[PDB]
């Protein structure tokens, strides 16, 4: 709940006030100028993006991730670029050298504690 | 057959039971 | 180490109930912890193999104490046919009073003890239920030896060194020595100066066992190598087991065969075959070297036998470092060699009866058969499932370059190919053969069926002299070469067991063998067929290649490339389960309906309805169910109402085992949240809150708890059905 | 023949066993 | 190397590993994968058309 | 948390970023591709490891690799 | 070399209560860590004194009520005379109870080398009790040196059986 657990604020604005659809489920009102949307999890909140999204232009929008401690975060954007529209400030993290191919067999990564990929 | 080697069972498997709490914890 | 799961800091960061499970399920786990070396490894399966010694001989101090002290073990002794082996007593507060009438066998209300036990104790020669008692303290001892041994050798001073472990080279010298060969000594120690006096009257309890001799004469001018003195003169035939009357006094003497009165193996038979394994395992003790010198370096030995044919890859070098630095693969040839020894157990304990008064009673003999042909099936698929952890968690093709376990994930292909038609023959001309037999028979014609002799086991029956198939060779024939050859020292005396329909040995063979024999190979093949699948496919298959780095039981791999339902190596192991209990089952359910043919008498009752499917479903199904299922009635109820219930109950483990096989999770997990809902909305409950969030159970544990309601509820609605049965056909 | 014991053994292992070893175990959990 | 070529690859994780297809693309653009090759069948995916370099690109006659 | 490691087939297709719908992918300037594009994973924190991405990852076998890691709150996705 | 022998100068050992000098001609103080075969050598040589005034104090003829005991040995008369009298199973009971009471973790003091590997305390004497320096090693090779009598002596009272199948006294009055 609001007292132990993380609930993710969805916030964004429109232009006409049509009709989505919740990730809890039924109609919402969706009030046109600018509004929020306490939610639970991020699939929802990102299930939403890709609710309105697709649907017509709905953007400068973003989840502040409410933790209980009471800061917030900025998910999705986090750029202001879209993600798989490519920023030259992104830095990656979450690569190896080659495919598959070059990993190592689970027999040299026994009784060690690393992984099976790195190298 | 009897009544005294029961309780002289119990005895040596309620040690038995002390040596394996005793194992119990260490591993 | 902070909260449960004290060995993995993976798990206790969960806040789900995964912890749990995952924290029961990896406990022993013992190569996948924190920070969990070899030497605190080996250090660790060496003090809990104690621990779980010792839970064994606890138990068997328990079976000594119920029989020393709630069973009826000397009035069975007194008559053996007659009266029922009890088991250990009762206490329920829930039989009422109508459920007391139907248990009462004396003062006991006690179980009846279908499992033998009291056969092999009254081979042994305990007589009293004084030795019972001794013996259960004798076995309290030695648990607590074996548990003080555990905590001592975890003590830290005394934790032994890995190189100690790697001296493999030598637990063979002191297994097969000290472990096999010494102990089978002693044990005909025992059968020397015990079972033969005990069973030829002589009461040589722990008094006179150095003062009376087994022979009259012994030892002093026995050095000399006169040894056909230990065989003079043999308890021929006119012997009730226990007594002193018809019998002699050799020791050792090899007749072959059985009793005629008892109808189990003679005891004189055992301490001389005991004492042969005896002198050829010390014999094989001395085979490695050691601290000395005289014996054969293991390197030696696996090097040496790359073949200049060069077909069989560029030989074993490279086993012998991956048994050392293994152990999946020591475990899986562990329980390789002791399931086969187990499936030869069962194989020989109803066809050699080794203890006198079985195959009197149809009821444990039917039941140790069919316990140690599950346990048997069970240590297979544990010696391929550790197979597949070997492949995975244990395997190393640079250290096994181009070996000959790389040469078999080489051609794996044409193995699992191979595997797949074997078993799609068998299961065309099993399943061919029954259904052909069972839509002929059915349409008013039991003629026109395909019966095939199995004339190959007709044959080879006829090699060991059974005259009633008109073969006439090496034994069968009585004038052949090995006919002769032991005309004089164990034939006459075991062909009488060959040829006699009474004993269980070397039946007689209708088609129902060959259809049945075929319906078990076509088992074996499939069973096979998956284990060496996803034990083979256990590192990499052209679905997934990237299987060798999620581990062993890892579940799946989403929805991508088709779906990837039950890739791992784990499925293997998961299908192949209930392979193993059906063929398990057709072994059981072969082996008990025939001989409830056998003990009823009417072999033309299996061999007539045997060769088609409605002959099991109607002649052994629903026809010896009924003394089950008649447990207890509208009308009362007997001795049968706990198998009656039993099985009942077996049924509703079975098919709660579908509920987690059929259905699997993201039903539950998304039910989960509606009652996690209603429990957080609702007033009066709000308050008790859970601490470990309310999570469904992950479809590995799924598969594996549905695979556990499915051995249990199979296992126990057989073992219902087994005791039930002839213990409602008969006793 | 101490034929009174498992009327003591059965329930105090049989029941009350099975609550107090919850109870270590499932305050084992939280220790 | 060339256009057309009908190729077999040398990398065990492939779905077309020991079996020949025909080169799309060959890119000089210091590309780790430069090759686009396609196939006769097709993987789990639904695709054919994969890339890979020039190590795993054996070329016939 | 579930490690997403992202392999160096990875020509920049960007079905895997379109297909995640956590965000936990974004798409990184890299001049070994054609398309001068590679996936990252940064917010492996937030990866439910559904393995969307694996569907939608044409690739040869698999640029984008979701091990199963550690279960924390967000990984196990539970709505409460 | 430091043994009064053939050659092995100090191989572990030393300084141990050997007044005539430090035996070990074969490899066991090589690797055994020599606390344990101490704590075994000491405890085998307690039990072969009570063994051995066991064997002549039970020749001297002294019974409560039992048999003729015409050896002190070959199990059924003496040994399952005192069994089947259902006597025997608490005085092995009690040294059960005296070994893994206060003989494991005493063998525990033998683990971390903190014991001085015989000293269950025990000395109720006054005047000749020294715990200290010179009457404590000259009185524990006393100890030693009649428990390894013990043991060898104890070897020949048994032993003296096939010629003789009667008692030591009965060995006394013959030869
Ligand atoms: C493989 C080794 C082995 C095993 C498992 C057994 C097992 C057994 N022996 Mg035994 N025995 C052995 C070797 C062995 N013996 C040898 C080598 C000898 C010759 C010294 C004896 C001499 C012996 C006697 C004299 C008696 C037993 C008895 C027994 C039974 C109870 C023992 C007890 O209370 O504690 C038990 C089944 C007792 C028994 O069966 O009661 C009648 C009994 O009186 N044993
Ligand atoms: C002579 C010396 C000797 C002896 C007796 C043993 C004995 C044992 N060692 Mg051992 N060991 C030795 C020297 C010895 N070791 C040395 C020198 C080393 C160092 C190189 C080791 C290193 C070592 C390790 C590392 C381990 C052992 C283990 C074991 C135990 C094996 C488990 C068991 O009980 O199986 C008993 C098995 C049988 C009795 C036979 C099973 C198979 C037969 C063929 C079937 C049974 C026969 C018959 C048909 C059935 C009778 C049943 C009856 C109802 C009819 C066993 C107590 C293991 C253990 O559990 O730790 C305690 C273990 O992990 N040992
Ligand atoms: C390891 C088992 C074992 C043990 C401890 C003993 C121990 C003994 N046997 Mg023995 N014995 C054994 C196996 C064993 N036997 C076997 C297998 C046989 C058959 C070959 C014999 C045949 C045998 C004879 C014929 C005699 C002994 C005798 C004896 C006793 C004096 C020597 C001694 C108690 C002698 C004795 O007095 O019997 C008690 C004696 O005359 N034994
Ligand atoms: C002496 C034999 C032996 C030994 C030492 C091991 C040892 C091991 N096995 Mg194993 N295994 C064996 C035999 C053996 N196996 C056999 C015979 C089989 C075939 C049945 C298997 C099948 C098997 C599988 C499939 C797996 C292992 C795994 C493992 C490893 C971890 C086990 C663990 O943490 O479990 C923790 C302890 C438990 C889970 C408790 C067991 C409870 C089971 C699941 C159900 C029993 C409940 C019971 C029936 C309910 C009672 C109710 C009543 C009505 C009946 C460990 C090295 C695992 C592994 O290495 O993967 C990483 C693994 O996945 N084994
Ligand atoms: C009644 C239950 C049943 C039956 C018949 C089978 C049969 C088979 N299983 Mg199996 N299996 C079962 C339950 C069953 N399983 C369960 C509960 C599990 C656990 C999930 C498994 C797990 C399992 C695994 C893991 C594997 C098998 C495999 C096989 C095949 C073994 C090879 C063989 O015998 O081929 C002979 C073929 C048959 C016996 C098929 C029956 C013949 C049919 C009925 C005739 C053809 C159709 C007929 C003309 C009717 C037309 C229909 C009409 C609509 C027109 C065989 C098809 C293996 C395999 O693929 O082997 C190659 C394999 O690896 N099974
Ligand atoms: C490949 C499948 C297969 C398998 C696994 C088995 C397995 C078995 N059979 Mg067998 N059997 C098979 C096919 C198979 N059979 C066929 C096709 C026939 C002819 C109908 C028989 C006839 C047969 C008899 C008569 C007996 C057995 C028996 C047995 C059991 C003991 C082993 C033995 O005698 O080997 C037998 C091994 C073979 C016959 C070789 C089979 C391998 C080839 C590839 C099968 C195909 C051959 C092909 C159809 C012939 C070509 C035409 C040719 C006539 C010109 C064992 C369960 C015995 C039994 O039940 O005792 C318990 C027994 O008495 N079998
Ligand atoms: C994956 C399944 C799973 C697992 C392993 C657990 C495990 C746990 N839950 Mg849990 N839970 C689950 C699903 C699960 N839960 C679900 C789906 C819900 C609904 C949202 C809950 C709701 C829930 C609450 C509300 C609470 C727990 C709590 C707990 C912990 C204490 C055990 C307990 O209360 O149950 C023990 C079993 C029962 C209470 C069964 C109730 C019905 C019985 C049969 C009636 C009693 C009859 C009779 C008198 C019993 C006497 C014998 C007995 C004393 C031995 C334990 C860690 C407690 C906790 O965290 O406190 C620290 C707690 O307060 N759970
Ligand atoms: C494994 C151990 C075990 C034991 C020893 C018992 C014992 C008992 N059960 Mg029981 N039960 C068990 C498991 C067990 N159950 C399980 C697993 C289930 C679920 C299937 C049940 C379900 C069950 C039901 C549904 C009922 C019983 C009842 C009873 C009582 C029988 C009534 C009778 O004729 O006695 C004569 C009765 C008495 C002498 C009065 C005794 C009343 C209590 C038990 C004693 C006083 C308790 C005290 C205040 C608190 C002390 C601690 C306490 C936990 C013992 C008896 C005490 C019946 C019952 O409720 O009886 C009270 C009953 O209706 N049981
Ligand atoms: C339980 C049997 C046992 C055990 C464990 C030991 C153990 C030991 N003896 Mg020993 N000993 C024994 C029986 C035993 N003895 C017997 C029966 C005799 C009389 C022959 C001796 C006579 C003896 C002498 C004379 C000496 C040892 C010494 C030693 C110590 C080192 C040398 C060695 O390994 O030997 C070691 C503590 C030596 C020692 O303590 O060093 C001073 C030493 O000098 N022993
Ligand atoms: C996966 C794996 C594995 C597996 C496991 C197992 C399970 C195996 C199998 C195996 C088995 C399970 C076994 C079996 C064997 C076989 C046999 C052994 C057969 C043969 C037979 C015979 C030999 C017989 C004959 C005869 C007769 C009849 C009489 C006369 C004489 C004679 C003896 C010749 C291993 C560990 C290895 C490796 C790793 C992986
Ligand atoms: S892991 Fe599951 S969530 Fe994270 S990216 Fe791959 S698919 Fe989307």
């Amino acid at each position: 709940c609001a007292e132990t657990e993380e609930k993710y604020a969805m916030t964004w604005s429109s232009d006409q006030q049509h009709i989505f659809e919740m990730p809890t489920g039924g109609a919402a009102v969706m009030n046109s100028g600018d509004n929020l949307l306490y939610l639970a999890r991020k699939e929802q909140a990102l299930a939403l993006a890709t609710q309105l999204r697709t649907q017509f232009k709905i953007q400068d929008y973003k989840i502040y991730r409410i933790f209980p401690s009471g800061e917030v975060q900025y998910l999705h954007p986090k750029d202001g670029v879209l993600p798989y529209q490519v920023n030259k400030g992104r830095e990656q993290v979450g690569r190896v050298k080659s495919t598959i191919g070059k990993n190592v067999n689970p027999a040299q990564v026994k009784f060690t504690s690393k992984a099976t990929y790195d190298r | 057959i009897t009544d005294n080697q029961v309780f002289v069972a119990l005895i040596m498997a309620l040690v038995c039971g002390y040596l394996a709490v005793k194992l119990a914890k260490q591993l | 180490a902070t909260k449960f799961p004290k060995f993995s800091q993976a798990l206790a960061s969960d806040p789900t109930t995964r912890r749990i499970w995952y924290g029961i399920a990896t406990a022993h786990d013992f190569e996948s912890h924190d920070g969990m070396t070899e030497e605190n490894l080996y250090q660790k399966i060496f003090a809990s193999h104690f621990g779980h010694l010792a839970i064994i001989f606890l138990w068997t101090s328990g079976n000594l104490f119920h029989v020393a002290w709630q069973g009826n073990f000397e009035q069975w002794v007194a008559n053996p046919l007659k009266t029922k082996p009890l088991a250990h007593a009762i206490w329920d507060p829930h039989f009422g009073q109508a459920a007391l009438k139907a248990f009462t066998r004396g003062d006991t209300v006690a179980n009846i003890s279908y499992s033998g036990v009291y056969h092999w104790w009254y081979t042994i020669g305990i007589r009293n239920n004084v030795e019972l008692y001794t013996g259960a303290l004798g076995l309290l001892v030695l648990s607590a030896v074996f548990l003080l041994a555990g905590w001592l050798h975890i003590q830290p001073k005394f934790k032994p060194s890995l190189s100690w472990f790697k001296n493999n080279e030598s637990r063979l010298n002191h297994h097969l020595a000290g472990l096999f060969g010494v102990s089978s000594l002693a044990w005909t120690g025992h059968l020397v100066h015990v079972a033969i006096p005990a069973s030829r009257g002589q009461h040589v309890g722990w008094d006179n066992f150095i003062m009376t001799p087994p022979h009259p004469a012994g030892l002093q001018p026995f050095f000399t190598g006169n040894w056909s003195v230990y065989a003079q003169s043999p308890d021929s035939m006119q012997h009730v087991f226990g007594t002193s009357q018809g019998a002699g006094t050799a020791i050792l003497t090899f007749l072959g065969g059985f009793h005629p009165q008892t109808q189990s193996l003679w005891l004189t038979d055992m301490a001389h075959h005991h004492l042969a394994i005896a002198v050829i395992f010390i014999v094989a003790g001395h085979m490695y070297r050691t601290n000395f010198g005289i014996g054969h370096n293991l390197k030696t030995i696996l090097e040496a036998h790359r073949p200049p044919s060069g077909r069989l890859g560029k030989g074993h070098i490279g086993i012998y470092q991956t048994l050392t630095n293994s152990l999946h693969f020591q475990l899986g040839l562990a329980l390789a060699s002791l399931s086969v020894v187990t499936s030869l157990v069962a194989q020989h304990m109803y066809a050699m009866p080794p203890y006198a008064y079985m195959a009197f009673d149809y009821v444990t003999q039917s039941a140790l058969y069919t316990h140690h042909q599950y346990i048997a099936g069970l240590l297979i698929v544990g010696a391929f499932a550790h197979g597949a952890i070997f492949f995975i968690r244990d395997y190393d093709p640079e250290q096994n370059q181009d070996n000959v376990l790389a040469r078999m994930l080489a051609h794996k292909e044409a193995v699992i190919s191979h595997l797949s038609w074997v078993s799609l023959f068998l299961g065309f001309h099993t399943l061919g053969l029954y259904v052909h037999n069972d839509v002929v028979v059915a349409f008013g014609n039991p003629e026109k069926q395909i019966l095939i002799e199995p004339i190959f086991a007709q044959w080879i029956q006829a090699t060991s002299g059974k005259m009633l198939y008109g073969f006439q060779v090496l034994l069968s024939s009585s004038t052949s070469n090995a006919s002769v050859a032991a005309q004089q020292l164990w034939l006459p005396g075991w062909l009488e067991a060959v040829n006699n329909e009474s004993n269980s040995l070397f039946l007689t063979i209708g088609p129902g063998d060959f259809l049945v024999h075929h319906a078990i190979a076509l088992g074996l093949h499939t069973t096979t067929l998956i284990l060496v699948k996803g034990a083979l496919d256990a590192r990499g298959s052209k679905l997934m290649p990237d299987k060798k780095d999620f581990g062993y039981s890892f579940p799946c791999d989403g929805p991508g490339r088709g779906g990837t339902c039950d890739i791992s190596a784990w499925d293997a192991f998961y299908l192949a389960m209930f392979w193993m209990l059906n063929t398990i089952g057709w072994v059981t359910f072969y082996w008990h309906w025939k001989h409830l043919s056998l003990w009823q008498g009417n072999v033309a009752q299996f061999n007539e309805s045997s060769t088609y499917l409605m002959g099991w479903l109607r002649d052994y199904l629903w026809l010896n169910s009924s003394p089950l299922i008649n447990g207890y009635n509208p009308y009362g109820m007997n001795s049968l109402a706990v198998w009656s219930w039993m099985f009942l109950f077996a049924h509703l483990v079975w098919a709660t085992g579908f509920m987690f096989l059929i259905s699997w999770r993201g039903y539950w997990q998304e039910l989960i949240e509606t009652l996690a809902w209603a429990h957080e909305r609702t007033p009066l409950a709000n308050l008790i809150r859970w601490k470990d969030k309310p999570v469904a159970l992950s479809i590995v544990q799924a598969r594996l708890v549905g695979l556990v309601h499915f051995t249990v509820g199979y296992i126990l609605t057989y073992a219902a059905f087994v005791i039930a049965s002839t213990a409602g056909k008969f006793s | 023949s101490a034929s009174y014991l498992p009327s003591i053994l059965v329930p105090t292992v049989g029941l009350i066993l099975p609550f107090a070893s919850m109870a270590i175990l499932f305050i084992a959990i939280e220790k | 190397i060339k256009k057309g070529s009908l190729v077999k690859i040398l990398r065990p994780e492939s779905f077309w590993y020991n079996e020949v297809g025909t080169v799309v693309n060959v890119e000089t653009s210091k590309v780790l994968y430069p090759v686009l090759v396609r196939f006769d069948k097709v993987n789990y995916s639904g695709l054919n058309s994969t890339n890979f370099s020039l190590d795993e690109l054996v070329e016939i006659k | 948390a579930h490690t997403v490691k992202i392999y160096d087939n990875c020509i920049g297709c960007t079905q895997c970023v379109r297909a995640c719908p956590l965000d936990v992918l974004e798409m990184v300037p890299w001049d070994g591709c054609k398309a001068g594009q590679m996936a990252s994973a940064p917010r492996t924190e937030d990866c439910v490891g559904c393995k969307r991405c694996e569907t939608a990852c044409p690739t040869d076998f698999l640029s984008i690799r979701v091990y199963l890691g550690g279960e924390t709150t967000r990984s196990m996705g539970l709505a409460y | 070399p430091s043994m009064p022998f053939l050659k092995r100068p100090s191989k572990l050992d030393g300084s141990l209560p050997g007044g005539e000098g430090c035996f070990d001609p074969l490899g066991f103080t090589e690797v055994f860590s020599l606390e344990w075969l101490r704590e075994a050598e000491i405890k085998h040589c307690r039990v072969a004194m009570l063994a051995v005034l066991g064997v002549i104090a039970q020749e001297f003829g002294t019974f409560d009520f039992y048999n003729a005991k015409s050896k002190l040995q070959l199990s059924p008369d003496l040994h399952n005379q005192f069994v089947q009298n259902g006597a025997l199973q608490q005085i092995l009971l009690f040294v059960c109870a005296w070994e893994f009471i206060v003989g494991l973790p005493a063998l525990i003091e033998s683990v971390n080398g903190n014991r001085e590997p015989g000293y269950f305390g025990f000395d109720p004497l006054k005047l000749g009790g020294t715990v200290g320096s010179a009457q404590w090693k000259r009185m524990q090779a006393g100890e030693l040196r009649n428990g390894r009598l013990a043991m060898i002596a104890f070897g020949g009272f048994f032993h003296q059986q096939l010629l003789t199948k009667q008692g030591i006294i009965e060995q006394l009055a013959h030869f």
